[PDB]
DNA sequence: ATGAACTTCAAAAAAAAAAA
């Protein structure tokens, strides 16, 4: 099902007309098309480049398909009218001559070959005039922009013809139907049966077709190629018999959805998800769509693709899916693919772990709390960082955090030691760290990592018992109260007091509350000092004593308790009730 | 009640915008922006293209803000874009509420930015407190009638042989023209 | 949330200022500066200095207390407080300097929950 | 028929396309619950067959990176140094699996004389109630073993309880019929799951 | 070759260290990413029984053929030898580039991912280097550094489970005197396959089930379900093996089965 | 080439400082957030004896695969340029850069090295091998907030009236690291691990701490370092066995630990004569 | 440099004062809380030691690296605008900045510095390396709740004409913090630092608090540095094996102390002598 | 001749909230 899947998106975007290699070909980035006239004369070097800001070579031409030279011999390979500036020109740039020229013995050959059984083309044989030429080759290297094809390795070079003005050589209504002959009967003589992925007799491919985008170059996706991953003397490719028109169709699949859109990084992990067989589309919605709905495969990917960019987006919504689609997450080996996703599961599946995610970290929020309510990835991991997410350890954070977040897998203890260092260095707790620490203490608990304490809440738990969260709470409650005293203060309690009562509670709440009877004086509301004083007795009856150091595991509760209890204090009217109901 | 507008008179008076007409008289304009296109079509987005100012809590933000009867910016395109996809088909409903929910925070994405599914499955709150608000004091309860039968035609009218889904958003910003304009 | 006889000298002479408090915020309610507000930031710290002057002050509040009961009842806890205190320590010890406001609000609390005192004070 | 009910913590009935990179099927293959069948008994007489696997639990995966051996092991060459011959296979694990694999069995051209199809039979039952076998059951890889039991009708519960997934085309088991003695020349036959209604059944071919 | 079927819990565990990393994730010990209990996949156990017979033997009859290039530096005739003078081969089996069975020779000892007991807790140590290795990026003016990671299992009572089966001892030749090297691998192991990243790892009891069958007289699940490890009644977060209660059950094996305690 | 296998418990302590920071958490001391309990990784330990070997040693035959202005591939290609420059025929060349380092480099000699990385240089296991050291009791870590009275750079905030980076001094108020470690004989083999070199390795792990001070670390001390040294190049006895024998546990009634004072280590010579022996080398 | 290694302890008490407020708490002085003995960082005597040198020295070689005005990459700066501006080719660029802000600036000569900031000047150890100070005893920190009859800015101004803005002064009633210290010869190669500069630092560290005076400190003095020289560059004895030797009690029969007075610092030198001085520059 | 050693292959890939 995993190539099964491809095959069966690339029968469905060949059929949506979405303009996919159709049976032969590849979308090739072809960096450097040639021009040529009739009968050879090098007329430009094109450079069908200018795309994402490294600079990818070249406008995807669906030339015939790359042959996976790969080997020492690789000159012989030549593919038919693209490969290479070291195969059109037998120019090589590191490679050496007899390297490159035996390339161009070889690709002028496949051209020939090509000519004698495609002629009166116009541009085969003017390709083949031009590979007979080694003059207007030569003037190829003194073209104008030649010096950017030397360049960059592997340059693909190919043949437009002018007069045909955007149609290669490798694209007239001869070539076309040779590589739709050459793939056809050339590779249709080969080891019989029996397909892995259609099932269907259909002669098997060994050399699966270097899909490219997920290793540093098109790697062959499902290739068993060392002397044991071979199974039963099965060697290469008949260790899994796909059928040529498979193989052919899932690589190319790889291809356009590692070049498409579909393409996402999950995290670290690039991921081609697209739209499974979308239902019959019930018919009332159909009356107005005219065809009617076509199943697109790529369509609502978006869903997916802007799941996993909603905990970055912090614009998740707890989905209700039914609308499964195919994810995909290859990531490389060296140059092999590893499939580490593979979801025909709905988006509402695949959210369980943002969900779960956004659940974790959900935390409270007053009325208009310029806060989201899922706060965004890189604007929670930006309560981490020193002043702004970028120093946010790529590797043990945002690299892992994510990971932590896009599979439900338990936060780092570097959440904890970061968001406490945040905590006690920018002197509060900014929901992003109340939050973030209150996901990494859901989660140590889920994970069996923080056993004696229970899972903590959204809403301030007016209980808890904890005697890091209890304390972070009076520390609410003690800088609210002299908030409230001093309305403006230049050094709250927090800001005076919050590094050694988080960590070291003994150091500090001796101290805190001795400034506490002073600001319950000064509260104009001498009953809100009573509210205040009250709910300090509360907090304070869940402390048997201030420990002498908070554990690692409460200073995290600290700056959850301190958060759940300060925006308990700022609810609308929280305090005056549950005053009010004692 | 409910007011749409409240504008502080240049006399330092103050005259509101009756919700009623305001949505009467956007969709009435926005059924002579639209030609044979979406004449009774983009009407009931304008309908309903402010349902969510019916919302209670709106009522008294568009009062705080522009100083009626003496700061939240409470949403209020939501509202009406969920209205719509409940009431009149998943097609028709999304296809208005891309209109509404878009008609101040500009067009938005089904999926990626500013997303309406989004919005719409988190709009069952707000548009509960604006339909609230709507059948509350006023505004008989055949105001929205939202004919899908009836939509269906100027839909039809200009869909001839259905709707091309390569251009549907043509409409889509055109009748949100109709709309926001 | 009371440990009544929890013996740490900081927490006794919390509940007892606790308890002392109690009795000024209830001899005279309308009280500009009750002994948290002047004497509890030493209470906290140094016992010996105010809780000498604490008692001086302690049986003119008692006396102030109008419900001539009531004063029984918070000398009654008074009392069996100090049974924890074999002396005002000189100065609170760090772990006693915490436990004090922990004294504080927990007696201050088993004060202010309804029927806790005079309960307690009839199974005496 | 025996109801057979393979169990193990982890799984890999690797998937032929996915096997540098391996990837299980997402349920047992008919090939690794017949060699199971096998490592509990077997003989050149018994020809063992699956007739429906069942899915016990649900299709959960684990990606597990071994640093696997690149190559064979050779007569030739009289050591590997493995970090000369290192790969890094991947290994899309089936955690928690379990599969009540209903498999039968016949006699093949070589069944000798005693060809008692009952006495094969209840070898194998007696095998896999006391728990024998000749092979601790490998769950598609040896690295993984077949906490099996041997049940009557049916002593747990499949979790894909409603219609579901259809896994496409899964090896069913490998075609040793071209084959001389041991398995030399072979090929894959291959099924449609059919669909994995809630246990699927197999075809014999 | 030997006459009965052996299924054993080994019982290793890490104490500060990485028992077995994960190359998904750098060298995070393998944890299960549900119940986050560690992994420690049996070829890394399959390794340090490799690399113990490599240390010990050094002689014939005994190498590996999988040997450490960094520890120590007709048909059914060379595939005997190889079950001869190789006890890997014998013992953990082989894929003979020629072979009967497209290659194998699975050898007796047949072994599991040794699953920790219960949930470790992977402590994510970003350690430095006082030192770049290459002509770096950032191989820069003010210093070289190549700030890392090395993680550790704070600790992780492993728990594998081994099936030597006599049946394949018959081909591999896996005698007795080899699956005596086997137990005294496995106990002897961890004290010998020390390192950086595995810190201290200590075979905790290996508990194995001598079978008076070839065939074996139990099933291996109810067998190693006889060796019950629990972390202990007062102990919150394991930290050594004496947080574990190794309560083995031999109390009704004793019909014909063998608790050899190799280890325990 | 040593020819015993030694197995050795290391307690060293830290006063007040950082034993070994966790980057990952500022500096805080590597704390088993767990149980609380210090952590001093591997390579801290090896530092601190790497320091003691750049101090004390300081030849050839005694490189410690060095210090800041360490690219690795300096001293890993400098091992390509030796008797092994090109007639140990790359397959073998490596192995011979390996072992030039294995007689040069007293680091790669005693620990290993990840030598793999320039013209490959080997890569040697080391025979002796630390444990992270997990301090005996929970280090209550005290995270000091000093000040600086003088900003660094030209700061978003190094504004009118004062300049200052008030920054953290994390220190641990005391603890007892219980470092394990395992000197194996046969990687003494490969890489040439002297008895010489391995008793630099001992005054290396008695003294490496009254050497390598810092602010961050304040007043570390070896408290103890009870080596296991076993008749064969095999065990005698399983190493864990042996660990346990060398008990190490808070005083008898101390809540919180403030020294080495308020540990009481005990050892388990008793048994051991097999044929080991305990050489108590700081207890 | 310094051929010799040393460990000195420094004894220095507190008599009505805060000897290093705890940013994080409020200012109260720096405690070890489950002990409740004071702490005193190591950056604040080797501030006070940075005072005194600023102080006293007045001259080049012995700058400090400084006060608020002190945007430390301005003096980094300043070293790559010297001998070195182009001539030291950016890889040993900082070290010969290293070299430079060692000899200027006795603060980084002495102490380290972490100079790798920015026009990198390296990283530098510093041979003396203070530890944090745990006072002898609890101290038992005051808290003296003060005035001030004024305010600050008018909007603390009292609604009625009476400002004041009480404030708290946290005072040490007594403490004797107990620093050891260790001047590490290996680093002293590194920086230069030299056995003038030591002297400059013993009396500095005498005389450190009899300079350093705050509302805060109250009265600080230097109760005893005993400096234990050794005879190597290494060390003849563990360092706490000496630091041992400077047993500080409170004296027989004081409940908690309130003044030197109150502690009997008993120094044993009977036989450290076995190739190592022991010299008592405070006390 | 089989299997390690080696030689070619190819030339990455990049994001991320408002609020009507
Ligand atoms: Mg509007």
């Amino acid at each position: 099902m995993i190539l099964h899947a491809l095959t069966q998106y690339y029968q469905r975007k060949a059929e949506s007309d979405g303009g996919i290699a159709q049976e032969g070909f590849e979308n090739k980035e072809i960096p450097f098309i040639i021009v040529i006239d009739k009968q050879g004369n090098f007329i430009q070097l094109e450079d069908t480049r200018e795309l994402k800001v490294k600079k990818k070579v070249g406008r995807t031409f669906l030339v015939p398909k790359g042959l996976g030279r790969s080997g020492s011999k690789s000159y012989e390979v030549s593919n038919l009218l693209w490969d290479h500036y070291g195969y059109v020109l037998a120019y090589a740039g590191e490679k050496g001559q007899e390297q490159a020229d035996k390339q161009h013995a070889s690709f002028t050959a496949k051209v020939n070959e090509l000519k004698q059984a495609l002629p009166d083309d116009a541009g085969v044989t003017a390709v083949a005039a031009f590979l007979s030429s080694a003059e207007e080759k030569s003037k190829v290297m003194q073209a104008a922009n030649w010096a950017e094809c030397a360049k960059v390795k592997g340059c693909n070079l190919s043949f437009r013809l002018v007069d045909e003005a955007v149609d290669l050589v490798c694209q007239s209504k001869a070539v076309r139907e040779y590589v739709s002959q050459a793939n056809q009967t050339q590779s249709d003589n080969a080891q019989k049966g029996i397909c892995l992925v259609t099932g269907k007799a259909a002669p098997i491919a060994r050399l699966h077709n270097a899909v490219k985008g997920v290793n540093a170059k098109p790697a062959p996706f499902a290739s068993v190629n060392l002397s044991a991953f071979e199974s039963y003397g099965k060697e290469q490719g008949f260790a899994f018999p796909i059928g040529e028109q498979a193989m052919f169709e899932y690589t190319t699949a790889l291809n356009t959805l590692l070049a498409g859109e579909n393409r996402f990084r999950i995290g670290d992990v690039t991921t081609v998800c697209w739209g499974a067989k979308r239902t019959p589309l019930e018919e009332s919605l159909a009356s107005m769509i005219n065809g009617g709905g076509k199943d697109n495969p790529d369509a609502h990917i978006d869903a997916v693709k802007a799941l996993y960019k909603s905990l970055y987006n912090g614009q998740y919504c707890k989905p209700d899916g039914e609308d499964k689609f195919y994810l995909l997450g290859l990531s490389p080996n060296s140059a092999r693919i590893v499939v580490r996703f593979w979801h025909e599961t709905t988006v509402a599946a695949l959210s369980e772990s943002i969900a779960a995610w956004y659940d974790d970290l959900q935390m409270v929020r007053g009325e208009n709390s310029p806060y989201p309510e899922y706060m965004p990835l890189p604007r929670l991991l930006g309560n981490l960082v020193l002043d702004g997410k970028m120093e946010n350890l790529p590797s043990d954070l945002i690299a892992q955090i994510t990971d932590a977040a896009l599979n439900n897998r338990v936060l780092p203890v570097s959440l904890l030691q970061a968001a406490l260092r945040r905590n006690k260095a920018e002197q509060k707790i900014t929901y992003g760290r109340a939050s973030l620490l209150k996901a990494y203490i859901n989660r140590a608990i889920r994970a069996g990592r923080l056993k004696n304490m229970k899972e903590l809440t959204m809403g301030l738990d007016r209980n808890r018992q904890d005697i890091g969260y209890v304390l972070g709470r009076l520390f609410a409650v003690l800088e609210k109260i002299q908030a409230e005293a001093n309305p403006g203060l230049n050094a709250t309690i927090a800001d005076r007091y919050f590094g050694s009562a988080s960590s070291t509670p003994i150091a500090v709440f001796g101290t805190l509350m001795r400034l506490l009877p002073h600001h319950l004086n000064k509260l104009e509301f001498e009953g809100r000092a009573v509210q205040l004083q009250w709910e300090i007795r509360q907090i304070l009856e869940h402390c048997q004593r201030f420990p002498n150091h908070l554990n690692l595991e409460q200073q995290g509760l600290f700056a959850i308790g301190y958060y759940h209890e300060t925006q308990f204090l700022f609810t609308k009217d929280a305090l005056k009730n549950l005053f009010n109901e004692a | 009640d409910y007011i749409a507008h409240a504008r502080q008179d240049s006399s330092n008076a103050w005259h509101s915008h009756p919700l009623q007409k305001h949505l009467q008289k956007v969709a009435q304009l926005a059924k002579r922006f639209a030609g044979r296109y979406g004449s009774l079509f983009a009407e009931y987005a304008g309908l309903l293209h402010d349902l969510g100012k019916f919302q209670e809590s709106f009522q008294k933000y568009i009062r705080n803000a522009s100083g009626f009867e003496k700061l939240r910016k409470i949403p209020h395109s939501t509202a009406g874009a969920k209205y719509a996809v409940e009431r009149l088909n998943p097609f028709f409903g999304h296809l208005l509420a891309y209109l509404i929910a878009g008609h101040h925070a500009g067009l938005a994405d089904w999926y990626d930015k500013g997303s309406l599914k989004r919005r719409l499955q988190q709009a069952d709150d707000e548009l509960a407190a604006s339909l609230s608000g709507f059948v509350e004091s006023s505004l008989p309860e055949d105001f929205f009638p939202l004919s899908d039968d009836d939509l269906m035609r100027d839909f039809f009218a200009f869909w001839e042989d259905g709707a091309k889904l390569e251009e549907l958003h043509i409409w889509m910003r055109f009748l949100f023209s109709c709309l926001v304009d | 949330g009371l440990d009544r006889n929890r013996q740490d000298i900081g927490y006794v002479l919390g509940r007892l200022f606790a308890v002392l408090e109690k009795i000024q915020a209830e001899a005279n309610p309308g009280l500009n500066a009750t002994i948290a507000d002047r004497y509890f930031g030493s209470a906290s710290s140094t016992p010996i200095a105010v809780f000498g002057t604490l008692m001086r002050l302690l049986p003119h509040h008692l006396n102030k207390l109008e419900f001539e009961g009531r004063a029984v009842q918070l000398q009654w806890e008074i009392r069996q407080i100090l049974e924890h205190c074999q002396r005002f320590p000189n100065h609170l010890n760090l772990e006693q300097q915490g436990l004090f406001a922990i004294g504080y609000y927990h007696e201050t609390q088993f004060l202010f929950t309804k029927d806790a005192l005079k309960n307690l004070f009839n199974e005496a | 028929r025996f109801i057979l009910e393979i169990s193990g913590d982890l799984a890999c009935f690797t998937r032929s396309e996915l096997k540098v990179e391996r990837v299980s099927y997402p349920v047992i293959t008919p090939s690794a619950a017949r060699n199971i069948l096998m490592a509990i008994l077997w003989k050149p007489a018994i020809r063992w067959k699956v007739l429906k696997i069942e899915i016990l639990k649900p299709i959960q995966w684990t990606n597990i990176r071994r640093n696997e051996v690149g190559t064979k092991m050779s007569e030739r060459s009289g050591s590997l140094y493995i970090e000369d011959n290192r790969q890094q296979r991947a290994s899309m694990l089936l955690k928690d699996v379990a599969y009540r694999i209903h498999a039968d069995f016949d006699m093949t051209s070589e069944a000798g004389e005693s060809d008692n199809y009952v006495k094969f039979a209840e070898m194998f039952k007696r095998r896999a109630k006391k728990g024998q076998y000749f092979h601790q059951p490998y769950l598609g890889c040896r690295e993984f073993p077949c906490d099996f039991r041997l049940l009557e009708k049916a002593e747990d519960g499949l979790p894909l309880e409603d219609i579901t997934q259809d896994f496409g085309f899964m090896l069913y088991d490998m075609d040793f019929s071209k084959s001389d003695p041991r398995d030399s020349n072979n090929a894959e036959p291959m099924f449609y799951q059919c669909k994995a209604v809630n246990g699927v059944i197999t075809v014999p071919p | 070759t030997i006459e009965k079927r052996y299924d054993f819990v080994f019982l290793f565990d890490v104490q500060d260290g990485n028992p077995n990393g994960d190359p998904d994730a750098g060298n995070l010990p393998r944890i299960d990413p549900q119940t986050g209990e560690g992994l420690v996949t049996d070829v890394c156990l399959k390794r340090k029984v490799r690399n113990f017979i490599q240390m010990t033997q050094n002689d014939e009859h005994h190498d590996i053929f999988i040997r450490e290039k960094g520890i120590l530096n007709k048909t059914e005739a060379a595939r005997q030898y190889m079950c001869s003078r190789y006890y890997d081969i014998r013992t953990f089996g082989a894929v003979m580039t020629t072979g009967k069975n497209a290659g194998q020779v699975r050898g007796p000892v047949q072994l599991t991912f040794s699953r920790s007991i219960d949930p470790i807790m992977t402590l994510e140590h970003s350690i430095t280097r006082m030192a770049v290795t290459n002509e770096k990026d950032a191989s820069e003016t003010g210093d070289n550094r190549t700030m890392g990671r090395k993680f550790t299992v704070p600790y992780g009572l492993y728990r594998c489970h081994g099936f030597i089966s006599t049946h394949f001892a018959k081909q591999t030749g896996f005698s007795e005197n080899d699956l005596e090297l086997f137990w005294q691998a496995l106990v002897n192991m961890f004290d010998h396959d020390h390192s950086a990243a595995r810190g201290q790892m200590n075979a905790r009891g290996l508990y194995v089930f001598e079978h008076s069958n070839n065939l074996g007289d139990a099933p291996a699940d109810s067998l190693f379900k006889r060796i019950q490890v629990v972390k202990k009644d007062g102990v919150e977060v394991v930290r050594s093996f004496d947080d574990y209660l190794v309560s083995v059950d031999d109390k009704n094996l004793e019909e014909t089965k063998l608790l050899r305690k190799l280890g325990g």
